RNA sequence: UGUCCCAACGUUGGGCCCGGUGAACUGUACAUUCCAGUGCGGAGUCUGGAGACACCCAGGGGGAAGCGAAGACCCUAUGGA
RNA sequence: CGCUCUAAUUGGAUGGAAGUAGGGGUGAAAACUCCUAUGGACCGAUUAGUGACGAAAAUCCUGGCCAUAGUAGCAGCGAUA
RNA sequence: ACCCUCAGAAGGGAGGCGAAAUAGAGCAUGAAAUCAGUUGGCGAUCGAGCGACAGGGCAUACAAGGUCCCUCGACGAAUGACCGACGCGCGAGCGUCCAGUAAGACUCACGGGAAGCCGAUGUUCUGUCGUACGUUUUGAAAAACGAGCCAGGGAGUGUGUCU
């Protein structure tokens, strides 16, 4: 009578103090949006950043106000670098056999768009009888 | 050309359509813009007076060097599109038409939605001086409307 | 008619410029101010040159306008207004909070803020908002 | 010779516009222009050994 | 002898309003400006003030160092005729 | 980082591929990825290659389109109809 | 096809076919520029590189993000008190002690709370900074040059020889 996702939905990755301190730092400190400079006074500009290079750019001469230019100092910590919000490893999977050497308490799996529901179904049944949780599941009504 | 671009209940609504009518485009949009919500009937009605020439259109937004009309209100500019109000009454004459063959009574239902449409011109050239020719085309307009019973 | 203020202030015998800049303060701390007594505001310094400066701006203008005001009422006024950004939504709030008038159209008295009186026995050379708009050619109506 | 098969050529400063070879009113052979000429294409001289 | 003093009235066609037809030039963006100043020394856009409720019609063209034409002058090119 | 096609290894797709539209997640970033709708047949990954491989600009090219504008013109000619 | 409408082999309406007519004739898909209608935000007293970063308003079906807020407590870097006591200075005020104490960003735990609620997205408001971009140039917001807008197109390639 209502949409339920299958499998464990719920499951959160138990991660050391110090992972934990530094996911809740990268999405403390967050970070700049880095488009393009311009993007928005002209649509033939797309948002898709490239460095400044004009001469007299006052972006590319770091005029405060005009945006931040990409630079080393902006990556985000090694240890949580890549993580899905929820502190999970992601792993892309494509079939039955990539959840083969997953670790269900650290990793979480993404089904790629491309797979159908016939695969998805088995994908999904056995992802949850291994402990692993999925990211992007189907939702059926129960 | 268009589809309908509003959703509606077969049940209590009748429809019409105008397709590639070669008027004016911008005097089309002031007529949809001030029938609509009236009912069949006073569009109608509406429209004669604007051919006779005692009931003004408002023109708000393709208005540049008309003159002010005294019966406009709320606003200054008008005028007396007389072909494309023609059109709009032959739109109305089949909306109607349908509405009553379908059991409603067609002059009492409310325009619920009307809109022009420029599908496209019919184009043409026109002889210049110093041998050049330019652009002389005619605009093409479908329009949509949707009839609801009160 | 009607102003409820939360400040009555009494400018006779007043430093115009020194009422003003706190008044501006004030409006700008959310108080409704009422000056009184405008026409009876003082301005110190050589009665010629001062009238000679406020006779420029009234001299001063063209198409596009220079309305300086002549009545203590306004020239007062005029006087906060260029203590406060008047343009800026919380500096209009502020000077619209802020009223002068001639003589005192209140029944309480207005208090005289510290730093602002003048010594008449001690001063000779200053003017009357007063005096000045006689000159420049308003109609006392004070 | 794609491209080249044209004796298109350019007006110059004077008619407000850029300076591209033009035949018919048509702009050609540059590699710019809609069939203009490939400017670096692939070559059969090429030794591909 | 209306060239002028010194301009007036009138005539015809436009202009203005209405139906129909229906282009072009031009357009980095923003843009209600004005006075000063500043700035590559000739600013609607920077700074300080002043002024500024929105929109529309007609007008004569002050400004946009207006639009149109990669200055024809001048010089430079181990250029052309 | 991304694009084409080749090869080896290895996967996805009518239980819905590519593309497109809107939206969620990741990466300093090039860009990667998922969801929903549309779509209705193709699509990847890794590795070694391949190159007519990346655009905001050239009075750049071609096509399409907006403001200009319901504006100018549809009067002027010794043939005013 | 049939029917209705219409001056009408037009067009429109209803209907029939097909998995699909949003496959109905330059008829697979159907971007942007852009147009009509409409939804959210702003809007007829107010100012112009159109934003970046902060923070407020209003708006939000699901899915693909799930956090966020307040009491208190723990930890507690640089920094760092009030009050009180004593002692100086013409005075504003300062010194010694209290004391490197209380406080102190982040993070965490207990208890309570939010689901338009947190993120995010749209728009708008406030603060700070801010006169495009590319090029020419000693110096460009430039009254120096280029572009109306968008899509697609558009520039280190081959042979030989040498290093
Ligand atoms: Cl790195
Ligand atoms: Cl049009
Ligand atoms: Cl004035
Ligand atoms: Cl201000
Ligand atoms: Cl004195
Ligand atoms: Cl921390
Ligand atoms: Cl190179
Ligand atoms: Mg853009
Ligand atoms: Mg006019
Ligand atoms: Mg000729
Ligand atoms: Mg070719
Ligand atoms: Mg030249
Ligand atoms: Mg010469
Ligand atoms: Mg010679
Ligand atoms: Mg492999
Ligand atoms: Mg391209
Ligand atoms: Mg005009
Ligand atoms: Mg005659
Ligand atoms: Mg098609
Ligand atoms: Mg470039
Ligand atoms: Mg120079
Ligand atoms: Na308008
Ligand atoms: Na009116
Ligand atoms: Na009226
Ligand atoms: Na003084
Ligand atoms: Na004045
Ligand atoms: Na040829
Ligand atoms: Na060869
Ligand atoms: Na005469
Ligand atoms: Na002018
Ligand atoms: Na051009
Ligand atoms: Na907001
Ligand atoms: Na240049
Ligand atoms: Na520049
Ligand atoms: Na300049
Ligand atoms: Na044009
Ligand atoms: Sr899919
Ligand atoms: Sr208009
Ligand atoms: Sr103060
Ligand atoms: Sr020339
Ligand atoms: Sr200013
Ligand atoms: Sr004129
Ligand atoms: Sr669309
Ligand atoms: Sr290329
Ligand atoms: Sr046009
Ligand atoms: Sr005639
Ligand atoms: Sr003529
Ligand atoms: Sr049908
Ligand atoms: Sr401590
Ligand atoms: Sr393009």
């Amino acid at each position: 009578t209502e949409l339920q996702a299958r499998g464990l939905t719920e499951k959160t990755p138990d991660l050391s103090d110090e992972d934990a301190r530094l996911l809740t730092q990268r999405h403390r400190v967050g970070k700049p949006q880095f488009n393009r400079q311009d993007h928005h006074k002209k649509k033939r500009v797309s948002t898709s950043w490239r460095k400044p290079r004009g001469q007299l750019s006052k972006q590319r001469r770091g005029i405060k106000g005009k945006g931040d230019t990409v630079e080393a100092g902006f990556r985000s910590p090694t240890a949580v670098r890549g993580k899905h919000p929820s502190g999970f490893e992601e792993v892309r999977v494509h079939n039955v056999d990539d959840l083969e050497g997953v670790d269900g308490d650290t990793e979480a799996v993404r089904i790629a768009s491309k797979v159908g529901a016939r695969k998805r179904e088995r994908i999904e049944e056995e992802a949850e009888d291994a402990g692993i949780r999925v990211l992007n599941p189907t939702y059926v009504e129960v | 050309g268009i589809s309908y671009s509003v959703e509606a209940d077969p049940d209590t609504t009748a429809k019409a359509m105008l397709r590639e009518r070669q008027m004016s485009f911008k005097h089309s949009k002031a007529i949809a813009r001030e029938i609509k919500g009236k009912t069949a009937g006073e569009a109608v009605d509406y429209l004669e007076a604007v051919i006779e020439g005692d009931q003004p259109v408002p023109f708000k937004q393709h208005n540049s060097g008309v003159g002010h009309k005294s019966k406009v209100d709320g606003w200054d500019a008008g005028r007396y599109p007389e072909k494309a109000s023609k059109a709009f009454l032959d739109l109305l004459e089949n909306a109607v038409g349908n509405a009553d063959h379908q059991g409603f009574d067609g002059e009492a239902m409310t325009i619920k939605h009307v809109a022009a449409h420029k599908v496209g011109e019919q184009q043409g050239r026109k002889p210049r001086a110093m041998g050049r020719a330019s652009a002389w085309n005619s605009p093409q307009v479908d329009v949509e409307l949707i009839l609801e019973e009160p | 008619a009607e102003f409820d203020a939360d400040v009555i202030v009494d400018a006779r015998d007043c430093i115009m410029g020194r009422v003003a800049s706190q008044v501006a303060e004030q409006a700008l701390d959310g108080e409704t101010v009422a000056v009184v007594n405008a026409e009876r505001a003082v301005i110190t310094g050589r009665e010629e040159q001062i009238v000679e400066k406020y006779e420029k701006r009234v001299d001063i203008g063209n198409d596009n306008g220079y309305f300086y005001p002549k009545r203590p009422d306004g020239i007062f006024k005029r006087t906060i207004r260029g203590m406060l950004p008047h343009k800026k939504q919380r500096g209009r709030e502020a000077f619209e909070s802020v009223r002068v008038y001639l003589g005192n159209p209140y029944d309480e008295d207005g208090e005289v803020l510290d730093g602002t009186s003048l010594d008449r026995l001690s001063n000779i050379k200053f003017v009357t908002l007063g005096e000045i708009s006689e000159t420049l050619g308003a109609n006392k109506t004070w | 010779y794609a491209g080249l098969r044209t004796p298109a050529e350019s007006f110059g400063s004077g008619r407000g516009q850029a300076h591209v070879p033009k035949l018919d009113g048509r702009a050609r052979r540059v590699p710019q222009a809609v069939k203009g000429r490939s400017a670096h294409p692939p070559k059969t001289e090429k030794d591909r050994s």
